[PDB]
C-alpha cells in the first residue's frame, strides 16, 4: 500500500511548504505601516518562519494591503500574473477586501476579488498587527488540509 | 588524475542537482501554463541602451593591470637569487611603473565617474 | 527610376487611387471631384493625401494639402513641387 | 528660538588633522562605535509568541460589533437608527417592524465589515448602547460572504460574550 | 458675447488642428498596435479611431472645438509613449461590453423603461 | 474541435513539433476538419439556455468557413514559427475525419455570429520573438467548399 | 539618440506607498525625472462633500497616516476657527502633548526607513519597537491603534485613562538615551553620510518659489516657522528652540529632524508638568454632544445628543484656510461652508504634494542611486500627497 507514502509526502513537502511561506509584501497604504509593525521585534514575523523579501518571482503569497485604486489595479494583476503556480492572496485591511472606507467615489475599486482571487480576509482598520498574524497562521491552516496529491492519485 | 576525479565529482553532482531542479517543478503535482509574456516594447525595464565607455575602460584597464599584475606575480620565486640589486631595482620599478600607468590615467580625464 | 515624368505621376497617383478600396474604381478620371463625383469626406481627403506622402511624395504639408480635391491636381503639385520639365 | 548644527570650523591646526588621517584612514569611530553598539546585541530581544501569549490592550479597545441586550434580554436595540444615521462608511443597515408585543426591534440589522472603518462612532450614539465594538478580535474568514453580518451574527456574536463586554462598559463609563 | 479664444479665432484653424490630429492618430495606429502587441488589425484600429472622430462631427463653438483637440494631442500624447498599458488601449474597443438591443420590442421585451 | 486559449487541441498541434517529427499525415491528406474558436461556443450555450425552442432539438456546431485539411498543421506551425497524452486513443482521436451532415441547426438557427480561424489563432498563438507582425500568409485551404 | 527610459519598482520591504516615475537619463545620470503621482488616489475631498463635518473626520485622520493626531488638529483647528468657538484649556494641553508625541512618531519612521531604504537594515528595528510603545499609548487614549480619532471640533473627547500620564512620563525618560544610541548608530558614519552630503541641495529663495514648508526650510537657510510664528493654540507657551542648517545639503534636514525629536522631548516634559485638570470638550451643548449620564435623565442633552448625531451640528457659512506645522511641514485644509450640517469643498494641502514636486530640480545633479535618497530624504507619503 501506498497511500501511506502519498498522505506522508503530502505532509512533507506541504509541512515544509507552509511552515516557511514567505511573502512579497505590496502595501499600498496605511495597512503597510502595520503589516510593517507585525515585521517590528515585538509581534515579529521571523519567528513563524515567514521571511521579509521583496520580489513577486520569488512570492510565495500575497498580502494585498491598503487601497487599490483604478489606476494601480491592472498592475497589481500583473504581480500576481507572474508568480509561482502555486499562489495564495491575503486581502489585508478594510479597503482591499470589500472596499473599506471608501467602497464609493470611483477611482478605488472595491474588493480585491474583482481583480484576483483571494484566500484570507482580515479586516480592522488597520488590521492590528496580531489579527494579520492571525490572519497568516489561519492561511497556513489552510495550507494543512489542501491534500493536493493524493487527488492527484484520484483516489 | 586524482584531482581529476574530483573535477569529475563536482561536475557530476552539479549536473544532478541542477537536474532535479528541472525534475520536480515540472514533475510537480499540478502545472499550468497560460499568461502572455511580452518581449514587445522596448521600455518595460530601462529602454534600449547607448552603452557608455565608462564600463568598457573598465574592462580594458582591468587587462593592462592584469598584465602587470601576472608579469609581477612570479615575483615570490624571484626574491631569493643571488642578485639582490637588480631584483629589488625591477622589481620596484615594474611595479613602479604600474603605479605611473594608474597615475597617468588618474590624471587624465579618465575615470572620474560622473558624466 | 529616372527623373520623373507626367506619366510616371500620373500611373502612381491613379495607381495608388486604384489600391484603395473605399473608393469604388467604376469610373476614377483624372478630372474627377472627390466628394462631388466619388462622394468621399474631408477626413477621406486627408488620409488619402497621407498616402500620397507614405507612397511617392512626402513632402506634403497642411494648407498645400486641404486644397487639392482632384488627381490632376496632386499630379501639377508634385510635379512643380519637384521638377520642371 | 534657531540653534544650527553642521555650522562649525573644522580645525585644519594640527592635533585635530591627526585624528582626520587616522579617523579617514583606520575607521576607527565606524568600527569602535557601531561595530560595538551592534555588540549591543546581548539585550533580551522583544518579542512575543502569539498563538500562546499576546500583546497589551485597553479597556476601550474596538473589536467586533456585539449586540447587547439587558438583564432578560430585551434585544437592548430599540430600531432609532441613529447607528446607521451616523456610520462614516454608510454601512449598517435598519428595517423595523413593530412585533408581537407592540414594543418595536429591528428586522434586519445588518453591517459589511468589508465597509467598516471601526469608528467607534455607533458606539457613541447608541443612546441604550445596544452595540459596543468588542474585545475580541477574532476573524480571517474564507469568503467575502462571511464578513456580512446579520441582526442574528450580530446577537448570538452578544451572546458569546457579556461579561466581557459588560466588565469594559463597567470600567470605562465614568469616561462616557 | 465677449470670450477669450484659444488657439483659433473661427472654426477654419479648428478644422485645420483636427485635421493635424487626425494625420498623428493615422500615423501612430499601426506603431501601436504592433507596439502594445494587440490583437487587432491596423484597418479596424484605424476605423475605430475615425469613429471617434465621428462621433463629435456635430459640434460647432471653436473654442469646443479646440478644447476637444487638446483631449486628443493629450490622450495621443500618452499612447505615443508607453504610460498606458495594454488595457486601456483595448478599453476603448468594448469587447466585454455585453450587445445593448437598441430595437424597441426588445428593449421594452426586457429593460422597463431604460 | 472546440479551439482556444487554454484548449487541448491546436496548442497540442503547436507542441507535438518536438522530436523525431511524426505527428500525423502518415498516409497524408484524408483529414477535413473546422476548428471553431471558443467563444462562439460559449455563446452558443448562453443563448441555448436563455432562449426558448432550444429544448429538444440536437445540432452542431460549425468553423464557419476554414473547413482545413492538414494544412493547418503546417499553417499554425507557420505562424508561430518555432522554439500523460495517449496512443492511436488520441493520435486516431485526432486523425478522425468528418464535418458529417449537413441538415442540424448549424449557428445561426440558434443566432450568433461565427469567428473564422486568423485572428483569434494569432490571440492564443503568441510565441515566436514577438517583435515583427509581418503577414503570416494565411492557409485558405478550403478545399471544395 | 543615446539617453533611456526607465521605470519605479513595486516595493522597497518597507514601502509605504508606491509612484512609478520616468526618467529620462544619460549614463548612470539623470538629465530628466518625471514622477508620476495619483497612482493612489482615493478621492477623498469628493467624499466629504457628502459626510457631515463629524462624519468626515476620519478622512482628515487617514490622508496622511503617518502623522495622524496633527492632521486631526488641523481639521479640528479649522472648524473651531470657522465656527468660533473655543477649546478649554486641558483640551488645548492633551492636543498639543499628542501633537509633539505624533510629530515623535512621523519623525521616527522617516528616518528609520530613509535608512532602510539606503541600506542598514537594523535601526528600523531598532527604534520602531519604540513606535510599537507609542501605539501602545494611542491604545489607552482613544481606545484603538492608529486611526482612531480622538480629535473632534470643539476640543477633544474621552480623557486620558487613569494611569496614562505615568506611561508617557516613562517612555519620554529613556527615549533620549534611544535616539542617542540611533545617533551612534549614524552620524560620522562614513558611509551613510559619504552616500548624502551635497546630494539634492537648494537655495532658499528657490525653495520658497517652490513652495517647500517644512524640514526643508529649516535645513536650508531662510528660518521660518508657524509653531513660533503663528501659535495654534497654547502649543504658544512652552519653550523649545527650532533647529537649523547652513548647508542646504540633505544632511542637514536629517540632523534637522533628529534635532526636532529632542526638543519634541522637551516640550512633551514641560507639558507633563504644566496639566490643568479643567475638562474634556467644551461646554456648548450644541457643538458637542454631552456625556451620558447628563445624555440621560435630562432632556435638552438627549435632544442636542440625538440631533448632533442625526444632523449634525450647523456650521455658519465662511470660507477659512488653517495652517499648522505637521512633522512633514505645513499642513492645511480650506474649509468651504454653505450654512448647513455638511462641509462642501475642503481641499487639503499636501506637504509631500510640494516637495514632491521639486524633484524635478532637485534630482537634476545626482544620478539615480541618490535619486533614492533624494526621494525619501523630504518627508513623503503618498498616500497624503494624492487626495
Ligand atoms: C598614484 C598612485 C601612486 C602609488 C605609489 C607609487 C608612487 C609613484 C607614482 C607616480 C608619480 C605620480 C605623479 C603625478 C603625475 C604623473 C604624470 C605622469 O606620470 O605622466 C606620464 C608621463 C608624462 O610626462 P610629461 O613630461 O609629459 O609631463 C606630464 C604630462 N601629463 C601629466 C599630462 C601626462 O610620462 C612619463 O613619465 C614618461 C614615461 C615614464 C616611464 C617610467 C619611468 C619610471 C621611473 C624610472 C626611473
Ligand atoms: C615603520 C616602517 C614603515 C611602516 C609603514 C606602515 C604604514 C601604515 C599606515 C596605515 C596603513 C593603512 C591602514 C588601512 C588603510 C585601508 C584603506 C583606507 O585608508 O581606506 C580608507 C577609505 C577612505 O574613504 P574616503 O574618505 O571615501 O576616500 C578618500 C578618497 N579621497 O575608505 C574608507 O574609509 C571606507 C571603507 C569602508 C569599508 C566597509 C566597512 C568595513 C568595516 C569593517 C572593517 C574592519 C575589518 C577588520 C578585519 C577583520 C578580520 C580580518
Ligand atoms: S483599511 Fe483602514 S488602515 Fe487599511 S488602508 Fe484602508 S483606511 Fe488605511
Ligand atoms: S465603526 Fe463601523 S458600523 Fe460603526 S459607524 Fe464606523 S463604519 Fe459604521
Ligand atoms: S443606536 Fe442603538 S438602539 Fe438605536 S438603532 Fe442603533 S443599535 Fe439600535
Amino acid at each position: 500500500r501506498g497511500e501511506y507514502v502519498v498522505a506522508k509526502l503530502d505532509d512533507l513537502i506541504n509541512w515544509a511548504r507552509r511552515s516557511s511561506l514567505w511573502p512579497m509584501t505590496f502595501g499600498l497604504a496605511c495597512c503597510a505601516v502595520e503589516m510593517m509593525h507585525m515585521a517590528a521585534p515585538r509581534y515579529d514575523m521571523d519567528r513563524f518562519g515567514v521571511v521579509f523579501r521583496a520580489s513577486p518571482r520569488q512570492s510565495d503569497v500575497m498580502i494585498v494591503a491598503g487601497t487599490l485604486t483604478n489606476k494601480m489595479a491592472p498592475a497589481l494583476r500583473k504581480v500576481y500574473d507572474q508568480m509561482p503556480e502555486p499562489r495564495y492572496v491575503v486581502s489585508m485591511g478594510s479597503c482591499a477586501n470589500g472596499g473599506g472606507y471608501y467602497h464609493y467615489s470611483y477611482s478605488v475599486v472595491r474588493g480585491c476579488d474583482r481583480i484576483v482571487p483571494v484566500d484570507i480576509y482580515v479586516p480592522g482598520c488597520p488590521p492590528t498587527a496580531e489579527a494579520l498574524l492571525y490572519g497568516i497562521l489561519q492561511l497556513q491552516k489552510k495550507i494543512k488540509r489542501e491534500k493536493r496529491l493524493r487527488i492527484w492519485y484520484r483516489r | 588524475m586524482n584531482l581529476m576525479i574530483t573535477l569529475l565529482t563536482n561536475f557530476t553532482l552539479a549536473t544532478l542537482l541542477v537536474t532535479i531542479a528541472f525534475w520536480l517543478p515540472q514533475l510537480n503535482v499540478y502545472s499550468e501554463k497560460t499568461s502572455p509574456y511580452e518581449c514587445g516594447f522596448d521600455p518595460m525595464g530601462s529602454a534600449r541602451l547607448p552603452f557608455s565607455m565608462k564600463f568598457f575602460l573598465v574592462a580594458i584597464t582591468f587587462l593592462l593591470f592584469d598584465l602587470e599584475i601576472a608579469l609581477l606575480l612570479p615575483l615570490p620565486w624571484a626574491s631569493q637569487t643571488t642578485n639582490l640589486n637588480t631584483m629589488l631595482t625591477m622589481a620596484l620599478l615594474l611595479i613602479f611603473l604600474l603605479a605611473v600607468s594608474l597615475a597617468y590615467e588618474w590624471t587624465q580625464k579618465g575615470l572620474e565617474w560622473t558624466e | 527610376a529616372p527623373p520623373l515624368t507626367l506619366e510616371g505621376i500620373k500611373d502612381r497617383v491613379l495607381y495608388v487611387l486604384k489600391l484603395y478600396d473605399k473608393i469604388d474604381p467604376e469610373k476614377l478620371s483624372v478630372n474627377s471631384h472627390f466628394m462631388k463625383d466619388l462622394g468621399l469626406d474631408s477626413l477621406d481627403q486627408v488620409e488619402i493625401i497621407m498616402a500620397m506622402e507614405d507612397e511617392f511624395g512626402f513632402e506634403i504639408p497642411d494648407i498645400d494639402a486641404e486644397k487639392l480635391m482632384c488627381p490632376q491636381e496632386i499630379v501639377d503639385y508634385i510635379a512643380d513641387k519637384k521638377d520642371v520639365y | 528660538t534657531y540653534k544650527y548644527v553642521n555650522l562649525r570650523e573644522p580645525s585644519m591646526d594640527m592635533k585635530s588633522v591627526t585624528d582626520r588621517a587616522a579617523q579617514t584612514l583606520l575607521w576607527t569611530e565606524l568600527i569602535r562605535g557601531l561595530g560595538m553598539t551592534l555588540s549591543y546585541l546581548f539585550r533580551e530581544p522583544a518579542t512575543i509568541n502569539y498563538p500562546f501569549e499576546k500583546g497589551p490592550l485597553s479597556p476601550r479597545f474596538r473589536g467586533e460589533h456585539a449586540l447587547r441586550r439587558y438583564p432578560s434580554g430585551e434585544e437592548r436595540c430599540i430600531a432609532c437608527k441613529l447607528c446607521e444615521a451616523v456610520c462614516p462608511a454608510q454601512a449598517i443597515t435598519i428595517e423595523a417592524e413593530p412585533r408581537a408585543d407592540g414594543s418595536r426591534r429591528t428586522t434586519r440589522y445588518d453591517i459589511d465589515m468589508t465597509k467598516c472603518i471601526y469608528c467607534g462612532f455607533c458606539q457613541e450614539a447608541c443612546p441604550v448602547d445596544a452595540i459596543v465594538e468588542g474585545p475580541n478580535f477574532e476573524f480571517s474568514t474564507e469568503t467575502h460572504e462571511e464578513l456580512l453580518y446579520n441582526k442574528e451574527k450580530l446577537l448570538n456574536n452578544g451572546d458569546k460574550w457579556e461579561a466581557e463586554i459588560a466588565a469594559n462598559i463597567q470600567a470605562d463609563y465614568l469616561y462616557r | 458675447t465677449s470670450v477669450k479664444p484659444i488657439f483659433s479665432r473661427d472654426m477654419n484653424e479648428a478644422k485645420r488642428r483636427v485635421r493635424e490630429l487626425y494625420r498623428a492618430w493615422y500615423r501612430e495606429v499601426p506603431n501601436t498596435v504592433h507596439l502594445f502587441q494587440l490583437d487587432i488589425s491596423v484597418k479596424q484600429g484605424r476605423d475605430k479611431v475615425r469613429e471617434m472622430f465621428k462621433k463629435n462631427a456635430h459640434v460647432t463653438d471653436p473654442r469646443v472645438v479646440d478644447l476637444l483637440v487638446i483631449k486628443g494631442k493629450m490622450e495621443l500624447e500618452e499612447t505615443i509613449n508607453v504610460w498606458k498599458q495594454r488595457t486601456h488601449v483595448m478599453r476603448f474597443f468594448h469587447e466585454t461590453e455585453a450587445p445593448r438591443p437598441k430595437d424597441f420590442l426588445s428593449k421594452f421585451y426586457v429593460g422597463h423603461d431604460p | 474541435d472546440i479551439f482556444g486559449r487554454e484548449d487541448r487541441f491546436l496548442n497540442y498541434f503547436a507542441n507535438i513539433r518536438w522530436f523525431g517529427g511524426v505527428p500525423l499525415i502518415s498516409l497524408g491528406k484524408k483529414t477535413v476538419k473546422q476548428p471553431v474558436y471558443i467563444v462562439d461556443v460559449t455563446k452558443g450555450i448562453i443563448n441555448a439556455i436563455k432562449d426558448p425552442d432550444a429544448r429538444g432539438k440536437t445540432f452542431a456546431f460549425v468553423g464557419p468557413n476554414r473547413y482545413l485539411l492538414f494544412d493547418l498543421v503546417q499553417y499554425v506551425f507557420a505562424v508561430a514559427h518555432r522554439p500523460p497524452w495517449t496512443t492511436r486513443d488520441k493520435v486516431e482521436r485526432i486523425h478522425t475525419t468528418d464535418r458529417t451532415l449537413p441538415h442540424l441547426p448549424g449557428l445561426e438557427d440558434l443566432g450568433v455570429q461565427a469567428t473564422p480561424l486568423e485572428l483569434k489563432a494569432i490571440e492564443v498563438l503568441r510565441r515566436h520573438r514577438t517583435y515583427r507582425w509581418l503577414s503570416s500568409e494565411i492557409e485558405d485551404v478550403q478545399p471544395a467548399k | 539618440v543615446s539617453n533611456l527610459t526607465l521605470n519605479f519598482g513595486p516595493q522597497h520591504p518597507a514601502a509605504h506607498g508606491v509612484l512609478r516615475l520616468v526618467m529620462e537619463l544619460s549614463g548612470e545620470m539623470v538629465r530628466k525625472c518625471d514622477p508620476h503621482i495619483g497612482l493612489l488616489h482615493r478621492g477623498t475631498e469628493k467624499l466629504i462633500e457628502y459626510k457631515t463635518y463629524l462624519q468626515a473626520l476620519p478622512y482628515f485622520d487617514r490622508l496622511d497616516y503617518v502623522s495622524m493626531m496633527c492632521n486631526e488638529q488641523a481639521y479640528s483647528l479649522a472648524v473651531e476657527k470657522l465656527l468660533n468657538i473655543q477649546p478649554p484649556p486641558r483640551a488645548q494641553w492633551i492636543r498639543v502633548l499628542f501633537g509633539e508625541i505624533t510629530r515623535l512618531l512621523n519623525h521616527i519612521m522617516a528616518v528609520t526607513t530613509h535608512a532602510l531604504d539606503i541600506g542598514a537594515m537594523t535601526p528600523f528595528f531598532w527604534m520602531f519597537e519604540e513606535r510599537e510603545k507609542m501605539f501602545e499609548f494611542y491604545e489607552r487614549v482613544s481606545g484603538a491603534r492608529m486611526h482612531a480619532a480622538y480629535v473632534r471640533p470643539g476640543g477633544v473627547h474621552q480623557d486620558l485613562p487613569l494611569g496614562l500620564m505615568d506611561d508617557i512620563y516613562e517612555f519620554s525618560k529613556n527615549f533620549s538615551l534611544r535616539i542617542d544610541e540611533l545617533e551612534e548608530m549614524l552620524t560620522n558614519n562614513r558611509i551613510w553620510r559619504n552616500r548624502t552630503v551635497d546630494i539634492g541641495v537648494v537655495t532658499a529663495e528657490d525653495a520658497l518659489n517652490y513652495g517647500f514648508s517644512g524640514v526643508m526650510l529649516r535645513g536650508s537657510g531662510i528660518q521660518w516657522d508657524l509653531r513660533k510664528t503663528q501659535p495654534y493654540d497654547v502649543y504658544d507657551q512652552v519653550e523649545f528652540d527650532v533647529p537649523i542648517g547652513s548647508r542646504g545639503d540633505c544632511y542637514d534636514r536629517y540632523l534637522c529632524r533628529v534635532e526636532e525629536m529632542r526638543q519634541s522631548i522637551r516640550i512633551i516634559s514641560q507639558c507633563l508638568n504644566k496639566m490643568p485638570p479643567g475638562e474634556i470638550k467644551v461646554d456648548d451643548a450644541k457643538v458637542s454632544p454631552p456625556k451620558r449620564a447628563e445624555m440621560k435623565t435630562s432632556m435638552e442633552s438627549l435632544i442636542h445628543h440625538f440631533k448632533l448625531y442625526t444632523e449634525g451640528y450647523q456650521v455658519p457659512p465662511g470660507a477659512t484656510y488653517t495652517a499648522i506645522e505637521a512633522p512633514k511641514g505645513e499642513f492645511g485644509v480650506y474649509l468651504v461652508s454653505d450654512g448647513s450640517s455638511r462641509p462642501y469643498r475642503c481641499k487639503i494641502k499636501a506637504p509631500g504634494f510640494a516637495h514632491l514636486a521639486g524633484l524635478d530640480k532637485m534630482s537634476k545633479g545626482h544620478m539615480l542611486a541618490d535619486v533614492v535618497a533624494i526621494i525619501g530624504t523630504q518627508d513623503i507619503v503618498f498616500g497624503e500627497v494624492d487626495r
